[PDB]
């Protein structure tokens, strides 16, 4: 069946952290341990062959081993390349096919704190001509990402086919979210204003806008 | 060597999808090799290993009936197709190869994955391929959006009139919606003393699609 | 005259292994690295009898 | 040999040559026992060629 | 299968070297550090053969 493995595992730059990959009677012990890392949005690539040795181009700073029913793995040095995910292989025989790990994130032991920019924006004369109008409200330039965006129409939050995708990094290891909520455009000419309070952190910020504008 | 293999895009579900790996460099009569799945935020699964010279095969405990396969040793490829598609199948796949050569069960023992084939993300969704969707905005130094809707597939390419302003620009990431379409925004940044005064205009590009819209973004009072 | 075939692990120590292999108890099984860039003394010969 | 296996689990015990259980069947005269120690990263290079 | 001790001072260039310490002069012997911090890639192991 699958490995039992932490999901996360840090350390300070400088030191050694270490990563545990335990196993059955079957899946491991009797068999031999392989280990993958992969870059985010790449291919993984092995790491530890024949549960001692490593391939060219991998340097002499990765060590891995088992003892009895486990195996560990040993990193010294965080700087560029060990940010990325590793995985704990090895083969059994219930499934009669290779069974790998749950996963394991290596971060490093720091950024300033960013407060929420929302900035809402109200539907041109083009969209109220066309019988359209999009509720529409999003949040950048904050970190760490926390927020969460309420559709509050002036007296209680709105909560219908609310659209909400996660925060993402950036190209300046920030975050930007974004929500929609599409509706008839009569119901916003009924509604008095409009306003998306993010609660980030503690740190509510109002930016209400007149649908005339 | 190099693993170039051939992805695919959304799709309705239950049909067939095929997804084809290229064997370069190597001789292409030694190697097996083997199938992978990665579901976004989730750990690998084993498919199983088809010899390149034999009609070898071998699937998983729990992936029988639902898989098939096929050899083109004259094109020098394997061809790799699913039937009876899933929702919590939209994973990437790996054309890995592995090391040496087996075919018995007992040889597995040996095997890592020496080398690994970059996928494409393979999605299942329904809904009709169309031009996309600009949808009007208003700003709120205050800023102003460009909202485009309904694009189908992804992905839409976002510029501000027609490439001349590239300062200040800012996309966001894609979004989900109940209908099954696609959303996305652009939001630029302009001083407070050209909101009137000089105006900009938003423009949008999708190649599946073959057209392209524009129009002309106008402040209102 | 008698085939053997058997993937249970070997113990050559004091403690009994069950499903523990590596330093004192092996596994019975070694492949070949049946390799073209070797002489003639590695070779795959092919035995008949 | 009997009393070798009371000094903790080893890490590496890969060999090239004759089984140690069948160390107390052939009668030898003449043995190396030399020993050092080196950063745990350093051990997989020791083997032959 | 042979011991060396030595103490001079290597030349890994035309340097020459007779009791300094140049750019290209190095000392042939570096020591270790043994500290409960570093991990198990980084401990001593008594190697012997
Ligand atoms: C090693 O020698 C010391 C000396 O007294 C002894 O106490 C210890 O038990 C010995 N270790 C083993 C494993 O016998």
């Amino acid at each position: 069946p699958v490995l039992t493995q932490p999901p996360s595992a840090s350390g300070p730059p400088g030191q050694s952290v270490s990563i545990s990959c335990s196993g059955s009677r079957s899946n491991i012990g009797t068999n031999f341990v392989y280990w993958y890392q992969q870059l985010p949005g790449a291919a993984p690539k092995l790491l530890i062959y024949k549960n001692d040795q490593r391939p060219s181009g991998v340097p002499e700073r990765f060590f891995g081993s088992k003892s009895g029913t486990s195996a560990s793995l040993a990193i010294s040095g965080l700087r560029s390349e060990d940010e990325v995910d590793y995985y704990c292989a090895a083969w059994d025989d219930s499934l009669s096919g290779h069974v790998f790990g749950a996963g394991t994130k290596v971060t490093v032991l720091g950024q300033p704190k960013a407060a929420p920019s929302v900035t809402l924006f109200p539907p041109s004369s083009e969209e109220l001509q066309a019988n359209k109008a999009t509720l529409v409200c999003l949040i950048s330039d904050f970190y760490p990402g926390a927020v969460t965006v309420a559709w509050k129409a002036d007296s209680s939050p709105v909560k219908a086919g609310v659209e909400t995708t996660t925060p993402s990094k950036q190209s300046n290891n920030k975050y930007a979210a974004s929500s929609y909520l599409s509706l008839t455009p009569e119901q916003w000419k009924s509604h008095r204003s409009y306003s998306c309070q993010v609660t980030h952190e503690g740190s509510t910020v109002e930016k209400t806008v007149a649908p005339t504008e | 060597v190099q693993l170039v293999q051939s992805g695919a895009e959304v799709k309705k579900p239950g049909a067939s999808v095929k997804v084809s790996c290229k064997a370069s460099g190597y001789i292409f009569s030694d190697y097996n090799i083997h199938w992978v799945r990665q579901a976004p935020g989730q750990g690998l699964e084993w498919m199983g290993w088809i010899s390149p010279d034999s009609d070898d095969t071998n699937y998983a405990q729990s992936f029988q009936g639902r898989v098939t396969m096929t050899r083109d040793t004259s094109i020098t490829t394997v061809y790799m197709e699913l039937s009876s598609l899933r929702s919590d199948d939209t994973a990437v796949y790996f054309c890995a190869r592995s090391v040496g050569y087996c075919s018995l069960n007992s040889c597995q023992r040996w095997m890592w994955f020496d080398t690994w084939g970059q996928g494409a993300l393979v999605t299942v969704s329904s809904a009709s391929t169309k031009g996309p969707s600009v949808f009007p905005l208003a700003p709120s130094t205050a800023a102003l959006g460009c909202l485009v809707k309904d694009y189908f597939p992804e992905p839409v390419t976002v510029s501000w009139n027609s490439g001349a302003l590239t300062s200040g620009v800012h996309t966001f990431p894609a979004v989900l919606q109940s209908s099954g379409l696609y959303s996305l925004s652009s939001v630029v940044t302009v001083p407070s003393s050209s909101l009137g005064t000089q105006t900009y205009i938003c423009n949008v590009n999708h190649k599946p699609s073959n057209t392209k819209v524009d129009k002309k973004v106008e402040p209102k009072s | 005259f008698e085939r053997d075939i058997s993937t249970e692990i070997y113990q050559a120590g004091n403690k009994p292994c069950n499903g523990v292999a590596g330093f004192n108890c092996y596994f019975p099984l070694r492949s070949y690295g049946f390799r073209p860039t070797y002489g003639v003394g590695h070779q795959p010969y092919r035995v008949v009898v | 040999y009997s009393v070798l296996y009371n000094f903790a689990p080893f890490f590496a015990f890969k060999c090239y040559g004759v089984s140690p259980t069948k160390l107390n069947d052939l009668c030898f005269t003449n043995v190396y026992a030399d020993s050092f120690v080196i950063r745990g990263n350093e051990v997989s290079q020791i083997a032959p060629g």
